[PDB]
């Protein structure tokens, strides 16, 4: 390619698989440097580390919208989503709505 | 980093009248900075009805450095600037 | 105001921290009974390494191109050698310390100041309660993630889908000057590190009854 | 928190435990294992002999049964109806069946809290005593609900 | 407060179950946990469903949120 | 005529709350561990044929050790008034046995202590000489 | 909507007789209209934001109906077992769209159709 | 009069359920070690047998950290039996630790064969009094 | 979605039906995910069976 | 298998897909004996063989 060139080719590949982070929060251990936020709803935990929310349930969650899922064996769920302070979910058929602070 | 004008707390123990000119020094007691004395002096006013006290040598321990901040001081629980002694 | 939060905080969190310290000192033998380490260790007294799994991993890149993977396995703590096996006391036991500083600037003058104080002493030991709960679910889930590595890579080591250390031994005599001599220098190298294969071959079934 | 409700709304044990007693005193069965909760009503005080019309006075009771099961929080409800033998198999069948589907509309109708209401008709086949002396004034002629309090 | 009247008494809050537990045999209705389902479907706050509140600190009444919406209604308008 | 379920234990712990909670999970996990294990490899044979029974060994213990192994045979070969024998040299790393039991064999005690053993020692018996013998592991 | 309480209760200049008194009770009569009919307003504007949504895609869907839309369609790919000696990967699919749905400008290809 | 209760018993749903957990995990890891761990047939094993001669049965106090064949030299010479070997011992001395302060010879030579353990191996005879070393091929 | 769906007929449906002899019929708790003949060459082993692949 | 054209491609899938500024487009992906092509916003089948 000349130093006058006008165009560079066009670049592509396989996505990226998942994030390592997800794992150790399917552990339940957070990820180093983040910090810890408050759940008001039921059994879930959060955490911010980059203007990701990270969840670690056995719930399913609706409205926001998640960018990542990982399963357990054992009904463990964990989502990377984004930022958001409220969430949807359902429970045995019913609706819940979740709070969330510290965002 | 400490913010502009903000309050912390320290005890005195070298008492003295306000007569002749001689250091004073106070320990804070809680805060960020602990640990710390502060050295420092009075100011005479024309009337007897308060009294402030010049203080400016702050010595925080840990490191070899000797800030120079000037600071004045005020009466806890009572908010005011008097003095705790008798005019009469 | 806000001295009393704050040591209400202090006081609940050694408080807290005093009386979980209790219960784990009180419930000995059957913790470390529960958590075995020794059992688990290998024939050169190397400990074992750590393994994850994730199943059903999707990931949306963006719109129009996404990523579907069914079992992800991954290598998280390296093995490699050791003297000693890990107990749980580094994993889960609480420092303890009492503050006995009550350096009393804002003196109780009246009895509102008292009540609110004595309010604010109530939530900051709630604070400290919840605090030292949530560092002990920590720590139990770091040691629960620990022992599922272990466990892990002994399956998986079973299952025929890992290889083993390799570890070379190599032996002399007498050696030294005539001043310094050791009988029988005996040193061993881990070679080859565990890891996981790829291959068609190696994958090993079972069936249980 | 002040936002936050302390207690799940509408919940007294004390009104709990008065309307269980009032219901054993009016002679109707409550039966509690565990988490689990059955109950049992005699068809005499419900409906006419033999056939699938409501007293007007059973409205009272239904309203007390009602106000009862709207307090706990579950999601699945079944309700069964035992009868005596009575010409066939297939009537008195149809005939528990027929009174399982409407006090189960009224219980939807009221505003009872769940996602699965099932019902069944049994008839005859269970007797609970051996004594079939007497047809709808045996007490086997019964309408049972069973649920399981969730957490 | 008062949970477990007419009975024996609060016993213990089961934290599995974020639940207190009487000291008669019965799982109480008053809550302990943060971590349980009470139905709370109804809450205030706005930028909701969106990015938040941006925190920027901005001379004009007009508050938006970080998705770009614009909370006109949270804001003040003259 | 009022109501009650029958278990009111004592006032309970969160903590162990979530301990009992990770443990069950932990039990699980090597429950089928051991399962499967158990299916893949087919036993080959049992340390009765190595250590067998004997008399004088019926005398019963109740035990709670958690050290090394050689004051324990040595207090075992006391109480059972056998000869003491050591084959092999003890390596650097210290051999720890924790054992938590209650009222078994002396025999039961000592088919526990090789198999948990495993790979690093071995025991033997000769009740004809009355002996009792600690093998070390030869490796390197 | 979006509700938040509000707490800011301030008065530059009092009324000070009961003539200005009562023209602040009606121009807080006209400011409490005028704030209802401005919620009205704006939960009209979402009432027809929303029913725009819905009526675009169930217009996607009849003419898709009548073939008037080219079909989406997405390459999907899958590989073996990858990933290097400390993570692996069992099964890696991918899925990238390829073509986007759009209208067809060739006339022949659109059916009718006739109710009863 | 009081059969007074256990003192440190689990009083509590987490303790009793914490102890049949450890119960169940206990017995199951000795499940596994007993299906893991390798034995061999007393027949079959490579053990020196005991001639139980007269001549063996004295006492010492040995320590030693060294090779092997002067020592069993020294112990046949003590023992009054004749010593001689089979083989090339190797360039490498065989050496062996061993420390005691009361042993009889016998099982202190079972015990050197059982250090030395595949490169050498000792055959006593009783009739003809002597011991005799093989090193391997 | 009633005129939507289409599903097939059980005249010729192509799932495998259940052999119904007398050694299948045992419990077993499975975990696998990978190639299907090592699996398969399992089971037949387990329930005394012979396998081929063609 | 690797291809130069100018055209798209919608059922087999690349593995690599490049293009220059121009449009020419280079991809790659595992050898599959049919190619579903499009062009001009129409499919066609391609039958590639050794």
């Amino acid at each position: 390619y000349g130093p006058n060139a006008k165009s560079m080719p066009t670049e592509e590949g396989i996505p990226p698989s998942a994030n390592d982070l997800l794992l150790h929060v399917l552990e339940g251990v957070p990820p180093p440097g983040s910090r810890r936020l408050v759940v008001s709803g039921g059994d879930a935990r959060a955490w911010l580390s980059n203007e990701k929310m990270y969840v670690r349930t056995n719930l399913t969650i609706l409205s926001p919208g998640w960018l990542a899922s990982m399963t357990s064996a054992d009904g463990t769920h964990a989502y990377e989503m984004q930022k958001s302070p409220v969430l949807l979910v359902s429970w045995h058929g019913k609706v819940m709505q979740l709070k969330v602070e510290g965002l | 980093i400490i913010k502009t004008g903000d309050i912390m707390f320290a005890v005195l123990d070298t008492s003295v009248n306000s007569d002749e000119p001689g250091p004073i020094l106070a320990t804070i007691v809680t805060g960020k900075l602990k640990g710390s004395k502060l050295i420092g002096s009075f100011n005479l006013p024309s009337n007897a009805d308060k009294m402030v006290i010049t203080f400016n040598t702050m010595s925080i321990p840990g490191a070899e450095k000797t800030i120079s901040i000037s600071a004045y001081a005020i009466d806890p629980n009572t908010a005011r600037t008097a003095l705790a002694s008798r005019t009469n | 105001k806000e001295t009393a939060l704050s040591v209400g905080a202090q006081a609940g969190l050694a408080w807290r921290a005093k009386i979980i310290d209790e219960q784990l000192n009180k419930q000995a033998r059957n913790l470390d009974a529960i958590y075995d380490f020794n059992s688990l260790v290998l024939e050169h007294n190397i400990l074992p390494p750590v393994l994850l799994e994730g199943r059903n991993t999707l990931n949306l890149a963006d719109a129009q191109s996404i990523r579907i993977s069914d079992r992800t396995y991954k290598v998280a703590k390296q093995a490699h050698f050791i003297t000693t096996p890990p107990t749980w006391r580094q994993y889960l036991w609480m420092d303890y310390v009492k503050p006995e500083a009550p350096n009393v600037t804002l003196l109780p003058k009246t009895k509102a100041e008292k009540e609110i104080w004595c309010i604010y002493t109530e939530r900051g030991w709630k604070n400290g309660i919840d605090q030292a709960n949530t560092i002990l679910e920590e720590n139990i889930a770091r040691i629960k993630e620990d022992f599922g590595g272990m466990i892990l890579y002994r399956k998986l080591l079973a299952m025929n889908m890992v290889s083993p250390p390799y570890v070379s031994h190599t032996d002399l005599g007498v050696t030294g000057d005539g001043s310094e001599i050791h009988i029988d220098d005996r040193v061993l190298r881990i070679t080859a590190l565990p890891e996981l294969n790829v291959n068609s071959a190696e994958w090993r079934a079972a069936v249980a009854k | 928190v002040p936002k936050l409700p302390c207690r799940v709304d509408g919940a007294c044990d004390a009104t709990i435990i008065k309307m269980m007693t009032d219901l054993n005193k009016k002679g109707i069965k409550v039966a509690s294992v565990g988490q689990n909760y059955l109950i049992s009503i005699p068809a005499s005080a419900l409906f006419a002999d033999q056939s699938p019309r409501l007293n007007w006075a059973s409205y009272s009771l239904l309203n007390e049964i009602a106000a009862f099961l709207k307090q706990f929080r579950k999601i699945a409800i079944t309700v069964t109806s035992y009868s005596s033998k009575y010409v066939s198999v297939k009537r008195e069948r149809a005939l528990t069946l027929a009174r399982s589907r409407v006090v189960s509309e009224y219980l939807w109708s009221q505003g009872v809290d769940s996602r699965i209401i099932f019902t069944q008709g049994l008839g005859s086949d269970k007797p609970i005593t051996s004594y079939t002396l007497g047809g709808d004034r045996s007490p086997n002629a019964r309408v049972e609900i069973t649920f399981r309090r969730a957490v | 407060d008062g949970c477990c009247s007419k009975m024996g008494g609060i016993n213990y809050c089961d934290s599995s179950a974020g639940r207190l537990v009487c000291n008669n045999g019965f799982y109480s209705t008053c809550y302990c946990t943060r971590h349980a389902v009470m139905d709370l479907q109804f809450l205030m706050g706005c930028c909701l469903w969106h990015g938040g509140v941006y925190p920027q600190l901005n001379s004009s009444g007009l508050v938006v949120c970080n998705d770009g919406y614009v909370s006109e209604e949270c804001s003040l308008q003259k | 005529m009022k109501f009650k379920k029958p278990p009111i234990n004592n006032p309970s712990d969160d903590a162990t709350i979530k301990l009992a909670e990770a443990a069950v999970s932990v039990s699980d996990s090597m429950l089928e561990m051991a399962k499967v294990e158990k299916v893949i490899t087919p036993p080959s044979k049992d340390n009765t044929l190595t250590i067998p029974n004997a008399y004088n060994l019926q005398a019963r213990a109740s035990v709670d050790w958690s050290g090394p192994i050689e004051e324990l045979t040595a207090r075992i070969a006391k109480a059972a008034h056998f000869r003491f024998r050591v084959l092999g040299k003890s390596p650097s790393v210290p051999v720890l046995i924790s054992i938590s039991t209650k009222d078994e064999s002396l025999a039961e005690i000592l088919r526990d202590i090789d198999y948990q053993a495993g790979k690093k020692a071995s025991i033997h018996v000769y009740p004809n000489s009355q002996v009792v013998e600690l093998r070390y592991a030869k490796i390197y």
